[PDB]
């Protein structure tokens, strides 16, 4: 379902997606407690080694 | 079954990677005259 | 020692840089680095009058090293011997306390 | 020849004290072909003095024996792993060193 | 450019993919030449390369080093004291360049003086360390000894037991 | 140009032994399971 | 590269000062002619090797220091050669754990 | 390990893949 | 040479910081005049001598006659 | 050569000597595949103390965006058309000394959809 339901919306009529290019601002060792709760627990403290993994 | 990190790891190389030529040896600069007229991503955890 | 004797070393000469460079570039300043230099040379000249001239590390260390050798072969049979002894205690001690368990249970 | 064997099996066991590589490994799947596992039990031959008088860097060794534990190329797959296994390594260095030298200075230093 | 993270696993694994006796054993203790990482790093050599290769010596063989040390540490104290007199004088004085290049000397000659100290402490530790394993292990036998004494000691109160007993 | 301080101990440890008595052992604790005893030991503490 | 800062040089004083550390210094030690090995050829005289063990050599086996203490190559030396309250703390020599 | 060794301090234990990279195993395969 | 260290000693110099160029070249009475005027220009004696451009003259300086006399009709207007 | 997006490009010995024009300088090598031998940016490493290389005349051209002093160098390559006309064509992104090119939006989520399937 969900890949069916995901592969609907995405060629539904949409902005182009291969125009636009994720580019990160800032990596700092500072505790994040937003982050983390945000992405359900997982990958906390937006650290070097997670930009080339994700 | 580590400390505060990311909780994800993947297959193998997100990306592959690559690297330079031997540096130690290299050429020369061979140049001629106009003729005649902040923080640290280091292993260290930080406190 | 050693470590701490090159860091002094090293840092008798940062208070000269130091100072010329303060100079180039008031009074508090000057004196200050001058008790600084004279201090750590004092520093540096005790802890020189410490590591001696020394002798043997060889002739000496040789005969030292030997002797030690057949010292410590003569120690471990002596509390081996002891061991061998030792361990036979337990061994048929605790199997008399278990000839008395057996005793006792078997009443 | 035999000199560009020891040469070059030399670099490989000194190059395999690197968690980065040991992951790239097993990443790469080097690992879970059983010519990987036969040729690190060869490569045991480095713990006799002979051989190890010419390793520079020691600490690959004893990794090397962890190796051969057959449930340590199964996981370090991960990246968490080398992370934790090379701050482990560097903490032990570094703290060892530092802390006996601050523990030496701040004892003398308060017994006066 | 064109070179990765190194080439990966080739050659050797190759060859180790037999069975049973097929592999080729381990290479002899190559006694001359080797390139691990990128130094040479060659056998047969010493601890402490004199200072005759690569720089001037400054110091007679006596070599009494507490001696030579305490003179090259005053050596340094006086040189500073005339670099700040070139500057009293001609600060562009070519002596300014000889003067900044003999400090540098003397606190080189230092250094090789501590390198001396080193395997100075190389031996001593050597020789000692085994005179502290040997008290340990004197010691150690003599708690066995007199464990064994209070042990026997045991054994009599054990006997004294007996009578106690009856 | 300073030189440092002997492995001393540390040389020791690996010229003589191998088993690497330096840095952590939690490596081994939380990544190694433990070998099982046999028979031998395994009676042996049933009759202690 | 200015520096100068009154905090900046203050700083200084004080990182330097903590590296490097009435007399109570270390008893002058006279020069020995003759060594163990080569100087006196005693090559090991086995009243050598028994002094170094046990009793007190003031080069080979310690520091002999001035009030009479007696620091041995493992233990600190506490000293205060200039005369101030800061002390000097000279740091085991052996250090075996 | 080095005095000045800090969190920044490249230099390691492991052979360092830099010193792999330039390292025969890592040129002479190729 | 037992003792060794013991290294060269400057030598005096003429040449430093002590004279100013008021000494050092003798101007010392070109200050002393600079000092006087200071105390006391060049286009207030230009205004005094006359009645009351310079980017033009600056430019400059960076880089027939009876027909031109009886030219002079058709102008004085 | 095969797909940019997967590719990773670094030299340890240039890693130390690292921070702002460094990164335009380090980028501009040569062997980095990213980095074309062609095209403009080639001529700015032939140019000296050049302030305005972009505008006047065009071409392709890569010039920072965004900058950590740390470690984070965000580089973009842009075509001109004229002076005051540009056009971005990708984002390479420098964390920790290693090179990476931006993935799409698009491209990336449906490759990683269809590892997940």
């Amino acid at each position: 379902q969900l890949n069916t339901l995901n592969k609907v919306l995405k060629h539904e009529k949409t902005p182009l997606f291969r125009n636009q290019v994720i580019i990160p601002l800032v990596l700092s060792p500072d505790r994040d407690e937003d982050l983390m709760r945000q992405t359900e627990g997982r990958v906390p403290v937006f650290s070097h080694e997670v930009v080339p993994d994700h | 079954y580590s400390p505060t990190s990311p909780s994800y790891s993947p297959t193998s190389p997100s990306y592959s990677p690559t690297s330079p030529s031997y540096s130690p040896t290299s050429p020369s600069y061979s140049p001629t005259s106009p003729s005649y007229s902040s923080y640290s991503p280091t292993s260290p955890s930080y406190s | 020692r050693l470590t701490q004797l090159q860091d002094a070393v090293n840092s008798l000469a940062d208070q000269f840089c130091n100072a010329i460079g303060v100079l180039q570039q008031t009074e508090e300043y000057a004196q200050l680095f001058a008790a600084l230099i004279a201090r750590t040379a004092k520093d540096i000249d005790v802890l020189i009058d410490s590591l001696p001239s020394e002798e043997s590390t060889a002739a000496l260390q040789a005969a030292s090293l030997y002797k030690l050798e057949e010292e410590n072969h003569e120690a471990a049979t002596c509390l081996e011997d002891v061991v061998y002894r030792g361990d036979m205690l337990l061994e048929k001690i605790q199997s008399a306390l278990a000839d008395i368990a057996q005793s006792q249970l078997k009443t | 020849g035999n000199r560009l064997r020891f040469q070059l099996e030399l670099e490989f066991v000194q190059c395999l004290a690197n968690p980065n590589y040991l992951n790239f490994l097993a990443q790469r799947g080097y690992f879970k072909d059983k010519a990987f596992v036969n040729y690190l039990k060869y490569l045991l031959y480095w713990k006799d003095p002979e051989y190890a008088k010419y390793l520079k860097y020691p600490q690959c060794l004893h990794m090397l024996e962890l190796l051969q534990y057959e449930h340590f190329r199964k996981e370090l797959v991960n990246a968490q792993c080398a992370k934790f296994i090379d701050e482990q390594q560097i903490l032990h260095w570094q703290h060892y060193s530092r802390k006996r030298m601050r523990l030496q200075q701040a004892l003398a230093e308060q017994q006066q | 450019a064109l070179p990765p993270p190194m080439q990966y696993i080739k050659e050797y694994t190759d060859e180790n993919i037999q069975e049973g006796l097929a592999p080729k054993p381990p290479p002899p203790i190559k006694d001359s030449y080797m390139m691990f990482g990128n130094q040479f790093q060659c056998d047969d050599l010493i601890i402490r390369p004199l200072e005759s290769q690569g720089i001037e010596r400054l110091h007679p063989m006596q070599f009494d080093h507490k001696k030579e040390l305490r003179k090259l540490n005053m050596s340094i104290l006086i040189n500073f004291l005339d670099l700040l007199d070139i500057l009293i004088r001609s600060p562009g004085s070519i002596k300014r360049e000889e003067k900044l290049e003999d400090l540098k000397l003397l606190f080189v000659h230092v250094h090789h003086l501590i390198n001396e100290y080193r395997p100075h402490q190389a031996r001593e530790t050597l020789r000692v360390m085994m005179e502290v394993q040997k008290r340990q292990r004197l010691e150690t036998a003599e708690r066995f000894q007199k464990h064994l004494e209070r042990v026997i000691e045991m054994i009599q109160n054990c006997l004294a037991s007996l009578p106690d007993d009856l | 140009a300073r030189l440092p301080s002997f492995a001393i101990p540390y040389a020791i440890d690996v010229l003589t032994t191998g088993s690497y008595p330096r840095l952590p052992t939690c490596i081994r604790d939380k990544i190694i399971p433990p070998d099982p005893i046999t028979k031998i030991e395994k009676q042996a503490t049933l009759h202690q | 590269l200015s520096r100068n800062e009154i905090i900046q040089s203050y700083l200084s004083r004080q990182s330097s000062l903590l590296s490097s550390s009435a007399r109570q210094l270390h008893v002058l030690v006279p020069q020995s002619p003759p060594t163990d090995l080569p100087g006196l050829t005693r090559e090991v005289t086995q009243d050598d090797l028994d002094r170094i063990q046990a009793s007190q050599w003031p080069g080979v086996n310690g520091c002999q220091d001035t009030q009479g203490n007696w620091y041995d190559w493992t233990q600190c030396i506490s000293l205060d050669p200039h005369g101030d309250d800061g002390r000097l703390n000279i740091l085991p020599y052996v250090c075996l754990d | 390990a080095p005095l000045t060794w800090v969190p920044g301090d490249p230099r390691r234990p492991y052979p360092t893949d830099l010193e792999m990279r330039s390292g025969l195993l890592g040129q002479m395969n190729n | 040479g037992p003792f060794y260290l013991m290294r060269e000693l400057p030598g005096s110099t003429e040449l430093t910081g002590s004279t100013n160029l008021i000494t050092h070249y003798n101007l010392e009475q070109a200050y002393n005049k600079f000092c006087g005027k200071k105390v006391k220009d060049l286009p207030g004696m230009i205004d005094l001598p006359g009645s009351h451009l310079r980017s033009l003259i600056e430019k400059p300086p960076i880089l027939g006659t009876m027909l031109a006399g009886f030219r002079l009709h058709t102008g004085p207007l | 050569r095969d797909n940019l997006l997967g590719i990773s490009w670094v030299d340890s010995s240039w890693i130390p000597i690292l921070n702002s024009g460094s990164v335009l300088d380090y980028f501009s090598e040569r062997s980095n595949p990213f980095y074309d031998r062609t095209c403009n940016n080639e001529v700015v490493k032939m140019q000296r103390l050049t302030l305005e290389h972009l505008n006047q005349m065009v071409g392709i051209e890569y010039i920072l965006l965004h900058a950590q002093e740390p470690i984070l160098f965000i580089i973009r390559k842009q075509q001109r058309q004229s002076p005051a006309q540009v056009i971005p064509l990708a984002d390479y992104y420098i964390i920790a000394g290693v090179i990476y090119q931006a993935p799409d939006l698009g491209s990336v989520i449906n490759s990683r959809v269809l590892t997940a399937v």
